[PDB]
């Protein structure tokens, strides 16, 4: 119902 | 938004651009088919539901959707001068009906993990420097969020960071949120790429001082304040 997005990640562990 | 880029048209389907007088003004989240989470700072000037429309579509200057708005909800205890409870509700006249293109975020759990450092996308029609004209078409930038603690350094904040609020920002400045962002959503995904919004763009000191980040109300504070007006959990 809520919350479907884009193809995009909010990848923490990237220098 | 200051250095990001873009949005592609469906991206981000609950950012909504709120119009006071036909012209941008704020941005917002749809949270269900007729709620729009947003600033209170928006409506300093005028709260009149009637002044306001909505909009849908990454273009201010040709939107997909435009929608009437029947209500808005400030938050009582909003303080302009130290910014405290920067939040606001609108109601939309009609339900709106839902597609890949245009739908809601979710809300928060009030145990949701938001470690400090972690990633998140803010989007808007802000201005692209300091106190600068707003942009025809979304944009949007990964920051990282930014503990209160650190954000109250004596030379960033200094205290001024209160608890319903948190800050994000990059660790070289240059990506930011700025003026007529204000409203718009601070969004991450969970495991099953479910977004929830964690933070409303509220204020800052200028944009994207490495120093100086963005500062956002944060929504997991104002669950049950959005239950209560609204209805909505989650
Ligand atoms: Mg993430």
């Amino acid at each position: 119902e809520c919350g479907a997005g884009p193809d995009l990640i909010t990848d923490d562990d990237d220098k | 938004i200051l250095g990001g880029t873009e949005a592609e048209e469906g991206s981000w389907p609950w950012q909504v651009s709120l119009r006071l007088n036909n012209a941008h003004h704020c941005g917002g989240s749809l949270i269900n088919n007729m709620w729009i989470l947003t600033a209170a700072h928006c409506f300093r000037s005028n709260s009149n539901p009637r002044d306001w429309i909505a909009t849908s579509g990454i273009s201010t200057t040709f939107p997909k959707l435009r929608m009437r708005v029947r209500n808005i909800l400030i938050h009582n205890n909003y303080k302009s001068a130290t910014h405290e409870n920067d939040i606001a509700l609108v109601r939309l006249e009609n339900s709106v009906t839902f597609t890949k293109d245009i739908h809601s975020v979710c809300l928060p759990a009030a145990t949701q993990n938001i470690p400090p450092g972690s990633t998140a996308y803010v989007t808007g029609w802000g201005a692209q420097e300091y106190a600068g004209h707003t942009v025809p078409e979304l944009r949007q930038g990964q920051v990282r969020i930014i503990s209160n603690d650190v954000c109250n350094a004596p030379h960033s904040y200094n205290g001024a960071i209160l608890s319903g609020m948190l800050c994000a920002g990059v660790p070289q400045g240059g990506v930011d949120a700025c003026q007529g962002d204000s409203g718009g959503p601070l969004v991450q995904e969970d495991s099953r790429r479910l977004w929830f919004i964690v933070g409303i763009v509220s204020w800052g000191d200028q944009c994207g001082l490495p120093d100086k980040p963005g500062v956002y109300t944060r929504v997991t504070a104002y669950l049950d304040w959005i239950r209560q007006q609204t209805g909505i959990e989650f």
